[PDB]
C-alpha cells in the first residue's frame, strides 16, 4: 500500500500515511416504542357461543 | 424509531427532560438517544477511525515495516483484530512484544528500547524510530548534556582558532508558466 | 378588551431535542 | 470519510472527479511537516544542553522565576508555568513531534547558556565568564563604560529582579496579553467547527443525508442529488485546505521572526534599533508557551537629564 | 442529442474551471513563499556579501568574515567563511585591579 | 444583496448553501482591521508629538 500510494516499486526512508482505519460494524440493533392496543381477536376466535 | 446510524452505545448521565426523543451537540451531532422500550438515555459515540502510517527504512535496506495506527488505543485495535472488523485487511504480525502504546497511536511492528539516540524517522509525541536487525522506537534525545564551569572568579578564553565555511541553499525564483483556458 | 405589555415570555421548546450548555 | 462517510454508492461517483482529494491531503501534509520545523528552528538552536551550577548565585541577579522550577513535576520555570494556565467526520488532529516537556528543556538549555557563557555559546565553544563581568561587557555594547556597572552592580542588582517581579503581575493579572497565541487556536476551532457543520447543508440537493437519497430517490435520479451535495462537499473542503495554506504562511513568517529574534536577542546582542524592546538592549530570556515563544527583553533606559553648554572643539 | 450534450459538457466545463482554479489559487501561495525566500536572499547577499555582518548567525554559524555567492538552478549558494574559537583555557579573572 | 439583490425567493435559496456568507464577511472584516494594524505600526511609533 505504501508503494501504491507513491506509485513506485522502490520506497524511501520514512514514514508514509496510506490509508485509513475503521472499525466496522458488528451487528445491528433495531429497538421501537412499545407494541400495544391489542386487538380483540379472543373476543372472536376464543367465544363461548 | 427511525433515526438510524453506527456507533457504540453506553449508558449516559444526560438527564433528558421527559418529553424529549435525542440530543445534539454543539455542531448539530446526535450525541445521546432515548431507548424507546426502556425509557433510558443511552450514550451515542463513533466507531473509531483514524489514520495508518508506515515506518519504512526503505526497500534498498529491509522489507520490514511498522504500521501506526494513529489516535487509537491498543486496546481496542487487538480486539478488532481479533474480531476481524478493521478495514484495512492486511494485517501486521504481533509478538505481544512488538506492540507499544505511543502517545500518537498503537504502533505495532516496532520494538520499544529504553535508549535514546538521535530523531531518524519522527513519529509524534517526542518517540522516534529507526532501523537497527529489527525498527526499533525510542524517545529523541535532545542532545549532549553539559554542564559549563560557571565561578564568581573563573573566565575561558580561547587560545587558537578555526576558520569555517559553511554553505546556505536559498531558491529564488519559480518556473513561469503561460495557461490557455480556451 | 385592553392592551397589556407581553413582558418576555411565550417562549416554547421548539423541538424535541435535548442540548446543554448550549446557546 | 467526510464527502461520503460509509456509502459505496456515493464513493464510486466520487472516483470520477480525479486527484482532487488527493491534492487536499498534499496540502494538508505539506502544512503538518512544516509546522514540525517552525518548532525546530526556533527552539532547537543549542548544539548541547547547558545546566546552570546548583548555587544559584550570579552575583546579585535573580532568576529564580525565569529558571526552571525542580519542584515542579513538569520542570517549568514559574512564569512558564503561568504561561501555560492562560492559554470527528474524517478530521483528525496530529500532535507534534516535540512535547511541551521537550520544548521547556530547550529552553533550559538557552537560559543556562546565556547566563553562563553569554554570547560565547552561540558561535562556537561555550567559554563561562562571571555574570558581573558579562553585563560589563554588555554595557560597552551600548556606550556605557564598564566602570558603570561596577559602581552600580548593587543598584543595577535589584532593578533587575524587581523588573522580573512585575513581569508575573503584568501576565497574572492583566488579560489579553496572550491574545496573539489564542487567536491562533480560536481560528482552527472556528475553521473546523465550520467544516463539520456544512455537513448538514443540502446544496439544492433533496436531503442532507445521503441515506435518505439513496431510498427515497430511483437510483437512476439518486445518482444526480448525491453529485449536488459530492460538489458542495468537496468545495468545503478546498475552502478550509485553501485557508489554512494562507495561515500557515503568516505563522511561518513570524516562525521565521522568532527564530531571528532568538539568533539575535537571545544568542548576542542587538544593535537594532526597538528590534529586541524599546531602549538599548542587553538580554533576552526564552520562555516557551502553547504554540509560541516568550522574549524577555532587558534593556537599559536613561532618566534624569539635565542641561548643559556644548561646544563641538576648545581652542 | 444537442440538449442532452450541453447538460453534460457543462459538467465538463465546470469540472476543468474548478481544476484550473484550484491550480493558479496555489501558484499564488507557492510564489508568496517564493518571493519571501528571494527578499532574503537579497538581503543575505546586500549584507553578508557586500560587508561583514554583525548579526548573529545571520550568515552561518560562528563570527563572520565573508561570504562568496555561487549560482544555482533557480537559486543562490552563500559559502559563508565564519571565525570559530577553539582550545579554550581556564584563567582568574578580577573586574579591576587596585 | 451582490448574490440575490432585495429578491426574497432568492434569499431562501441562498440559505440552503451553508454559512458560506459569514465565512466571507468574517475573512474581509479581518482584512479591514489589519490595514488600520498596518498604518499605526509604521507611523504611531512615538509616544509624544
Ligand atoms: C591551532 O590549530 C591549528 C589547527 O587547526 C594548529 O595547526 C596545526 O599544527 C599541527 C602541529 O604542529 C600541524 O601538524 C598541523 O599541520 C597544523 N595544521 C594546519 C596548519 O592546518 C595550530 O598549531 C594551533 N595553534 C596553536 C597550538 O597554538
Ligand atoms: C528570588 O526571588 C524570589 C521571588 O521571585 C524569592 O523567593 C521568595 O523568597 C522569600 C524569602 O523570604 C519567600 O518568603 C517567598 O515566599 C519567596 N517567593 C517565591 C515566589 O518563591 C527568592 O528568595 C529570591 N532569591 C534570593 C536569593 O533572594
Ligand atoms: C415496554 O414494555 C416492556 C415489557 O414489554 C416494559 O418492561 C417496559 O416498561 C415498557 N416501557 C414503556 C415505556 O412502556
Ligand atoms: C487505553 O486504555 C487503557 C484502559 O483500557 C488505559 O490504561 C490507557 O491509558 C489508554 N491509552 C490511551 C492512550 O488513552
Ligand atoms: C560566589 O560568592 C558567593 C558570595 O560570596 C558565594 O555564596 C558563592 O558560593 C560563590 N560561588 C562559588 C564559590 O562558586
Ligand atoms: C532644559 O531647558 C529647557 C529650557 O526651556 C527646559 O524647559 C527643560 O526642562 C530643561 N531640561 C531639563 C531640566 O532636563
Ligand atoms: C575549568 O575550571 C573548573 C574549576 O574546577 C575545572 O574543574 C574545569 O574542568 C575546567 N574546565 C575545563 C578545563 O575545560
Amino acid at each position: 500500500e505504501t508503494k501504491c500510494t507513491l506509485k513506485s516499486f522502490t520506497v524511501e526512508k520514512g514514514i508514509y500515511q496510506t490509508s485509513n482505519f475503521r472499525v466496522q460494524p458488528t451487528e445491528s440493533i433495531v429497538r421501537f416504542p412499545n407494541v400495544t392496543n391489542l386487538c380483540p381477536f379472543h373476543e372472536v376466535f376464543n367465544a363461548t357461543r | 424509531n427511525g433515526l438510524t446510524g453506527t456507533g457504540v452505545l453506553t449508558k449516559s448521565n444526560k438527564k433528558f427532560l421527559p418529553f424529549q426523543q435525542f440530543g445534539r451537540d454543539i455542531v448539530d451531532t446526535t450525541d445521546a438517544v432515548r431507548d424507546p422500550q426502556t425509557l433510558e438515555i443511552l450514550d451515542i459515540t463513533p466507531c473509531s477511525f483514524g489514520g495508518v502510517s508506515v515506518i519504512t527504512p526503505g526497500t534498498n535496506t529491509s522489507n520490514q515495516v511498522a504500521v501506526l495506527y494513529q489516535g487509537v488505543n491498543c486496546t481496542e485495535v487487538s480486539v478488532a483484530i481479533h474480531a476481524d472488523q478493521l478495514t484495512p485487511t492486511w494485517r501486521v504480525y504481533s509478538t505481544g512484544s512488538n506492540v507499544f502504546q505511543t502517545r500518537a497511536g498503537c504502533l505495532i511492528g516496532a520494538e520499544y528500547v529504553n535508549n535514546s539516540y538521535e530523531c531518524d524517522i519522527p513519529i509524534g509525541a517526542g518517540v522516534c524510530a529507526s532501523y537497527q536487525q529489527s525498527i526499533i522506537a525510542y524517545t529523541m534525545s535532545l542532545g549532549a548534556e553539559n554542564s559549563v564551569a560557571y565561578s564568581n572568579n573563573s573566565i575561558a578564553i580561547p587560545t587558537n582558532f578555526t576558520i569555517s565555511v559553511t554553505t546556505e541553499i536559498l531558491p529564488v525564483s519559480m518556473t513561469k508558466t503561460s495557461v490557455d483556458c480556451t | 378588551q385592553s392592551y397589556t405589555n407581553s413582558f418576555t415570555r411565550g417562549v416554547y421548546y421548539p423541538d424535541k431535542v435535548f442540548r446543554s450548555s448550549v446557546l | 470519510m467526510y464527502i461520503c462517510g460509509d456509502s459505496t454508492e456515493c464513493s464510486n461517483l466520487l472516483l470520477q472527479y480525479g486527484s482532487f482529494c488527493t491534492q487536499l491531503k498534499r496540502a494538508l501534509t505539506g502544512i503538518a511537516v512544516e509546522q514540525d520545523k517552525n518548532t525546530q528552528e526556533v527552539f532547537a538552536q543549542v548544539k548541547q544542553i547547558y545546566k546552570t551550577p546548583p548555587i544559584k548565585y550570579f552575583g546579585g541577579f535573580n532568576f529564580s522565576q525565569i529558571l526552571p522550577d525542580p519542584s515542579k513535576p513538569s520542570k517549568r520555570s514559574p512564569i512558564e508555568d503561568l504561561l501555560f494556565n492562560k492559554v470527528f467526520n474524517g478530521l483528525t488532529v496530529l500532535p507534534p513531534l516535540l512535547t511541551d516537556e521537550m520544548i521547556a528543556q530547550y529552553t533550559s538549555a538557552l537560559l543556562a547558556g546565556t547566563i553562563t557563557s553569554g554570547w560565547t555559546f552561540g558561535a562556537g565553544p561555550a567559554l563561562q565568564i562571571p555574570f558581573p563581568m558579562q553585563m560589563a561587557y554588555r554595557f560597552n555594547g551600548i556606550g556605557v563604560t564598564q566602570n558603570v556597572l561596577y559602581e552600580n552592580q548593587k543598584l543595577i542588582a535589584n532593578q533587575f529582579n524587581s523588573a522580573i517581579g512585575k513581569i508575573q503581575d503584568s501576565l497574572f493579572s492583566t488579560p489579553s496579553a496572550l491574545g496573539k497565541l489564542q487567536d491562533v487556536v480560536n481560528h482552527n476551532a472556528q475553521a473546523l467547527n465550520t467544516l463539520v457543520k456544512q455537513l448538514s447543508s443540502k446544496f439544492g440537493a433533496i436531503s442532507s443525508v445521503l441515506n435518505d437519497i439513496l431510498s427515497r430517490l430511483d437510483p437512476p435520479e439518486a445518482e444526480v442529488q448525491i453529485d449536488r451535495l459530492i460538489t458542495g462537499r468537496l468545495q468545503s473542503l478546498q475552502t478550509y485546505v485553501t485557508q489554512q495554506l494562507i495561515r500557515a504562511a503568516e505563522i511561518r513568517a513570524s516562525a521565521n521572526l522568532a527564530a531571528t529574534k532568538m539568533s539575535e536577542c537571545v544568542l548576542g546582542q542587538s544593535k537594532r534599533v526597538d528590534f529586541c524592546g524599546k531602549g538599548y538592549h542587553l538580554m533576552s530570556f526564552p520562555q516557551s508557551a502553547p504554540h509560541g515563544v516568550v522574549f524577555l527583553h532587558v534593556t537599559y533606559v536613561p532618566a534624569q537629564e539635565k542641561n548643559f553648554t556644548t561646544a563641538p572643539a576648545i581652542c
